[PDB]
């Protein structure tokens, strides 16, 4: 917007940690599938 | 030191009982006198051994805490206190860097000294085995009374008494016995017992009767001798010293490490110093020119490579484990990849040591038996009227049983009360008739000759178990030609029939041949007693002939020998196709040990010996070029006579070898002399007399089930179930470690580039620091641990049992061709593609690439906070910052993600990924859980403070995969012409 | 030789010439790209520069300005940043329409040149007289430091408004157009002074937005000289300078987050 743009020195780190963290779980989880194949 | 002990023992075995006496000032009758016994004590010293001194464990650890990359290390630790310590007195620096990254550092050097003393173990008792072979107490005659006395208190000089059962406390000279009966495989590694009797019977002291040693136990009977040696100073004492004694020396593997550790080391302190004062020239305050070589010491050692290493030996010894085949020493996971020569002792080893029926003659046929011990041969003869005859009198004729509860285990394996030869008869009824007791319950035994040394014969007078009969049978068996003395028919396929000249000469055929094969020959023979002339009451005496002993009718003859394990045979083909000399060497006789040599292959079919082609030839061996002659069969008599020189001729004139009759101190010479030609040894062995090579060898392998203590403490490896296919098993999966470490260290190596180049940029461009400290222990000890441990699991390439056994002095574990793929190619590709993704992360927050030249002067000033980008805006000092380390986050991302095609690259060395494809389930694993290590490390809150590690966009972790591919791509068209010309161009310089 | 022979050595060499040449050839394509989807006028990000900095001329040494009156080569060195940037602010340096402009003398609301484009030429910046600076060689005594609000493209600082309670409490709150900055040390051993454009402690609304150095160039930021004439003297006395806004945010970590960190000592 002109005098109200704000969101332009804003970013959403809050949410990207939250999904990089799921992330990183579930490729941890999904490794251990994969070794788990036999032990 | 230990050149005294490597030679062959004189004696006095040779003087009368009288005059021994007068050398020790003894009594042959009184025995010592108490007061000249103690005397004797304290001038001798004790009858015990001695344990060598060991190196303390302190001083073991400590070792590894300097050898090359530990010293960078530690120069780092230090010098990052160094320049903590400037700060804490120059500028109050409330930081924890320096202080925090030297703690850090003086840990990783700690662990990693933890892991190499972990594979550096040398678990070794030797001299515990030979002290647990004195027995704690001896008999003697002390002022013409027998005491027990504490064995250590026995001297050189006392009149000693043993009996069956009981260990020989020390050397004694026989003086007087009765029946006594001795096991010298603790000398010979054969456990048949040997007469002792005071008469000398051989110029060799290690052959004659008249003499009892150290290590040694009476089987049977009674004697009496004096002591002519104790403690240290006895024959198997001295052997306990030498193979205590030996130093232990540096494996093959162990060798190859150091070798790397100095041309890493060597770059390390290349870079470092010559970047060191690369920075001073360019006026960079000494307060800065540590910290920069901080870095570089961080970036050029491979913090986690020594340990990777030590898990990948681990790993490859827990599924050794899991075939029955345990690993002492680390190391020794790989040596027998690299061995060259196999030195095998025969009995125990290559053979099941168990006298075992191999062949039998009768209708004029030569039949072989089963000799393996599951046995996975085939049958004879069952049909044949005439074996059943020569069956019955193999169970009748034999005083040999079966101990009590053994009905579980299987015939060849259970325990007999008898000799050796009732024994193998008894088996082999049992085995191919059913139960023996059987038999002899059936045809109950009136009376008995047992077998005696003049007769040569063992007779005896049965109830035949026919009803229609219920008469009186005859059997005996003994030496085949006086059993044929005794015979006027023969058994021929059910109906007798006269002895003619015929086939008189065909048994001495089937005798010569048998004989021939190395194998202990009987004769059998029975005679079915006139009934009119023997009533169902007649009394039969034993002691005087009270019936006839000739005439009789000659069934059939049996052969034995102890044989070779089932898999043995085709293990040392195995060995030899792989390129392995296999040399035969055993306290055996040589005619034995000779005929097993051809049956497990050590000699070939056609190879002959000088005394071979002399025989055949019908001339002199003297008239022999022994050229001519590939085989050799060498007596421990005349290698006596031979210096090494000699030795080391016999070794490298001949394929086929085999050592007969050797000392333990003879078996020792030859390992030596195949080491000193340049060869890895392998020893395999079971016995006490093993020992001195097993230590000496860059190997020992001892059979577990079979093997005496002794052997098994003097070995690196052990196999618990005695499967001799293990040793092909050990240098297979010795040769495929091998080649992995390759593979594990290339692609540990190849991430060091990345972590170099940006210290380097940082000074020479005056840019803001690319990659942290921190950042380089988060991939060396973080992300690339698992992915290069799971490199261990690499199928191999191609068959490595078909190549030869490496170089060890060409063939090295890391080489130029290693460093030009790690350092000149790939890690330099993954240094570029670092760098972009930091020139990506400046230039979106408004620092583009050409205004980051000779801005760290402003960059790293703390007082500034207000440094203008390329858009004209203006930055404080933290806020910049907060982009410089998400760079060195992105870096580090980047790092991990071109480390996802190098860990894919370095899987195969030749083979495409295509061909060996992607089954290796630990290594997708690694690709997984370092992902995660890096995201976790990234996202995860508070990490921007412990690490300094900051969130990535989703669009920074693509950065490096076009990076990424290009490796894989390149790395995919160089292999490609590796395999479509074997020429050398891409091969001798890139092929690791 | 080392390693290899001749003819050796040459083929390592024309390899990797040309091997590292392609990688260098690889590495700057990837560098054009990375450039062209870049824009001239503004930066892909801003949220690392978002709240504004505050930022002054004396250079600390550590967040810090001590010095002796009586002395004269012992504040000669804050004079020399001093001077520095207040020489930026010359009349000399400011001639002709182009590319200044006379703006209110008093603060005023903000000024739309447009887009972040071209499609006109160097956006007209205000004007900005060093002389708008009353009393500030510079205070030789009782020093007379000049604060500074760091540029930010498209940035338009907003003040608070007079809804609830405020720290300087309702006095001269020109709410609509001024950006406050008001020192503080309790511990109050001072004489804060403020002098600015309109007489105001704060920043005219005016000069606002930066339209960046591609598309204003010879562009002026309002300064606010601040004068601590203190009756104290011979100890370290913690000032710090604060600006209030809606945009306007701290943090423990920077310490220069939208505010000063300033130890003078006038140990004379
Ligand atoms: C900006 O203004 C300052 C004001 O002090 C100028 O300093 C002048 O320097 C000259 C020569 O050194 C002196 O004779 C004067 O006394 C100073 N003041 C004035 C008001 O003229 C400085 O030269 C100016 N800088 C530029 C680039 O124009
Ligand atoms: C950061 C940049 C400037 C550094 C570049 C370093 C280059 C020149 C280095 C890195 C790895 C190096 C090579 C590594 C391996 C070998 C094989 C060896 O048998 C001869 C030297 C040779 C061929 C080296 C020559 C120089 C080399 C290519
Ligand atoms: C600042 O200078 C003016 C003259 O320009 C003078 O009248 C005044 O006293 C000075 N102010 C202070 C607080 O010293
Ligand atoms: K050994
Ligand atoms: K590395
Ligand atoms: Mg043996
Ligand atoms: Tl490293």
């Amino acid at each position: 917007e002109g005098p109200d743009n704000d969101e332009r020195f804003t970013y959403d780190y809050y949410r990207l940690r939250v999904v990089g963290l799921i992330v990183a779980a579930v490729l941890c989880v999904i490794g251990i599938i994969i070794l788990l194949a036999g032990k | 030191l230990d050149e005294l002990k490597k030679e062959v023992s004189m004696d006095d075995h040779k003087l009368s009982l009288d005059e021994l006496h007068n050398k020790y000032g003894t009594d042959l009758t009184r025995g010592l006198t108490n007061a000249r016994a103690k005397e004797i004590l304290a001038r001798d010293g004790p009858n015990s051994l001695t344990p060598p001194p060991t190196t303390p464990e302190w001083i073991k650890f400590c070792r590894q805490l300097f050898g090359g990359f530990s010293i960078l290390l530690w120069i780092g630790a230090i010098l990052c206190f160094l320049a903590y310590g400037i700060q804490a007195a120059t500028e109050d620096e409330p930081a924890n860097d320096n202080l925090y990254l030297g703690v850090v550092l003086s840990t990783v050097v700690i662990v990693t000294g933890c892991f190499s003393y972990y594979q550096e173990a040398k678990s070794s008792r030797i001299m515990d085995s030979f002290k647990n072979m004195v027995p704690q107490q001896a008999l003697v005659i002390r002022d013409g009374e027998k005491s027990t006395i504490n064995a250590e208190f026995v001297v050189a000089g006392d009149l000693v008494e043993v009996k069956g059962g009981d260990r020989i406390p020390a050397d004694l000279r026989i003086i007087s016995a009765h029946g006594c009966k001795v096991d010298n495989s603790s000398l010979t590694g054969e456990s048949e017992p040997q007469t002792r009797s005071p008469e000398f019977s051989s110029e060799n002291p290690l052959e004659t009767r008249n003499i009892a040693f150290f290590s040694t136990n009476c089987v049977e009977g009674t004697a009496r001798g004096v002591v002519v040696y104790t403690g240290d100073r006895t024959v198997m004492g001295r052997i306990a010293t030498l193979a205590s004694g030996l130093e232990v020396g540096r494996t093959p593997i162990a060798i190859e490490i150091e070798h790397f550790i100095h041309i890493i080391t060597g770059v390390a302190v290349f870079l470092g110093v010559s970047f060191f004062i690369l920075s001073l020239i360019l006026g960079y305050s000494w307060l800065e020119a540590v910290i920069f070589l901080i870095g570089i010491i961080v970036a050029n050692v491979p913090e986690g490579l020594l340990a990777t290493v030590t898990v990948c030996l681990t790993l490859t010894a827990k599924r050794m484990a899991r075939k029955n085949c345990l690993v002492k020493n680390l190391e020794a996971v790989e040596t027998l990849g690299s061995t060259s020569t196999i030195c095998s002792d025969k009995t125990g080893t290559l053979t099941q040591n168990r006298m075992t029926v191999a062949h039998m003659w009768f209708d004029n046929q030569i039949h072989e038996a089963d000799t393996t011990e599951n046995q996975s041969g085939a049958a004879f003869d069952k049909t044949s009227a005439t074996w059943s005859a020569l069956s019955r009198i193999a169970a009748l004729c034999n005083r040999a049983v079966f101990q009590a509860g053994q009905d579980n285990v299987p015939i060849l394996k259970r325990s007999v009360a008898g000799d050796a030869s009732e024994s193998a008869l008894l088996k082999c009824i049992e085995l191919c008739c059913g139960s023996v007791q059987g038999m002899r319950d059936r045809n109950p035994k009136i009376v008995e000759i047992p077998f005696n040394s003049t007769n040569k014969y063992q007779l005896s007078i049965h109830e035949n178990e026919k009803s229609s009969e219920s008469r009186y049978l005859l059997v005996m068996k003994g030496a085949p030609e006086r059993i044929l003395d005794r015979c006027s028919t023969i058994l021929l396929n059910g109906a007798e029939e006269p002895l003619k000249e015929d086939m008189k000469e065909a048994f001495q055929n089937a005798y010569l041949e048998l004989g021939g094969l190395g194998e202990r020959v009987l004769g059998f023979c029975h005679f079915a007693l006139p009934e009119d002339k023997y009533n169902e009451g007649y009394p039969f005496d034993a002691d005087e002939p009270n019936f006839p002993t000739t005439d009789l009718c000659f069934v059939g003859l049996m052969a034995m020998i102890d044989p070779p394990r089932a898999a043995v045979p085709d293990a040392v083909g195995k060995c030899r196709s792989a390129g392995i000399k296999v040399i035969m060497v055993t306290g055996d006789h040589p005619i034995t040990a000779k005929a097993i040599a051809k049956g497990v292959g050590i000699i070939s079919e056609g190879n002959e010996t000088i005394e071979d082609i002399a025989a055949r030839l019908n001339i002199p061996i003297g008239q022999v070029n022994p050229r001519d002659a590939k085989a050799c069969v060498v007596h421990g008599s005349d290698l006596k006579d031979l210096s090494t020189e000699v030795l080391d001729d016999i070794l490298h004139y001949h394929t086929e070898i085999v050592f007969a009759r050797t000392s333990p101190q003879q078996k020792l010479i030859i390992v030596e002399g195949c080491q000193r030609q340049g060869a890895i040894v392998a020893v395999t062995g079971d016995g006490v007399n093993d020992s001195p090579a097993l230590k000496k060898a860059d190997i020992g392998v001892a059979m577990g089930i079979s093997g005496s203590d002794v052997s098994k403490q003097a070995a690196d490896m052990i196999l618990l179930d005695d499967n001799f296919a293990s040793i092909v098993t050990g240098v297979e999966e010795g040769r495929l470690i091998f080649d992995n470490l390759k593979k594990s260290i290339a692609y540990t190596l190849t991430s060091n580039i990345p972590e170099i180049t940006p210290f380097l940029v940082f000074i020479i461009g005056n840019v803001p620091l690319p990659l942290g400290t921190v950042t380089i222990l988060c991939i060396d000890l973080g992300t690339d641990m698992v992915p290069a441990i799971s490199l261990a699991y690499e199928q191999a390439e191609s068959d490595i049992m078909k190549r030869q056994p490496r170089n060890p002095k060409t063939d090295k574990l890391v080489n130029e061709r290693l460093i030009s793929m790690a350092y000149g190619q790939i890690g330099m590709i993954q240094a570029l593609g670092g760098f972009f993704s930091y020139f990506v992360i400046l230039a979106e927050n408004g620092f583009l690439p050409m205004d980051l030249i000779g801005k760290r002067v402003r960059w790293d000033d703390r007082w500034i906070s207000d440094v203008e980008d390329s858009f004209g805006q203006q930055w404080t000092y933290e806020q910049r910052k907060i982009v410089e380390f998400t760079c060195h986050t992105s870096f580090f991302i980047s790092i991990v993600v071109v480390q996802w095609a190098d860990l894919i690259i370095c899987k195969t060395r030749r083979n495409s990924i295509f061909q060996q494809g992607m089954k290796n389930k630990i290594l997708i694993f690694g690709l997984f859980e370092e992902t995660a290590l890096a995201a976790f490390l990234s996202y995860c809150p508070g990490t921007d403070v412990a690490l300094r590690m900051y969130p990535l966009k989703p669009s920074w972790w693509f950065c490096a995969f076009p990076y990424s591919l290009i490796i894989f791509l390149y790395d995919e068209m160089r292999r490609f012409i590796i395999r479509r010309s074997p020429g050398g161009w891409v091969e001798q310089e890139t092929y690791y | 030789f080392l390693g290899r022979t001749g003819s050796s050595w040459f083929k390592i060499f024309l390899f990797y010439l040309i091997f590292y040449g392609c990688l260098a050839g690889i590495f700057i394509g990837t560098i054009q790209v990375l450039l062209l989807t870049l824009s001239d006028f503004e930066p892909k990000y801003q949220d690392r520069v978002a709240p504004p900095g505050l930022s002054h001329a004396p250079y600390a040494i550590k967040t810090e300005i001590s010095f002796s009156i009586s002395n004269p080569k012992s504040y000669e060195s804050f004079v020399k940043s001093m001077h520095k940037l207040m020489d930026l602010y010359n009349e000399s340096s400011q001639a002709g329409n182009s590319p200044f402009e006379d703006c209110s003398d008093t603060p005023a609301d903000y000024i739309k040149r447009g887009d972040l484009d071209d499609s006109q030429g160097q956006k007209k910046a205000c004007r900005f007289s060093r002389m708008w600076l009353k009393n500030c060689g510079y205070a030789e005594g009782k020093p007379c430091v000049v604060a500074k609000l760091n540029r930010i493209i498209g940035f338009y600082p907003k003040p608070l408004k007079n809804t609830t309670d405020l720290p300087e409490e309702l006095q001269a709150n020109y709410n609509q157009y001024v950006l406050p900055l008001r020192c503080a040390a309790r511990e109050k051993i001072g004489s804060i002074e403020y002098f600015g454009l309109g007489g105001y402690a704060g920043f005219p609304l005016q000069y606002y937005p930066y339209y960046g150095k591609r598309l204003q160039k010879k562009y002026l930021q309002p300064l606010l000289a601040i004068q601590f004439t203190n009756l104290t003297q011979n100890m370290e006395l913690r000032i710090e300078c604060k600006v209030y806004g809606e945009n306007i945010d701290y943090s423990e970590k920077d310490r220069f987050r939208g505010r000063f960190e300033v130890k003078i000592e006038v140990k004379s």
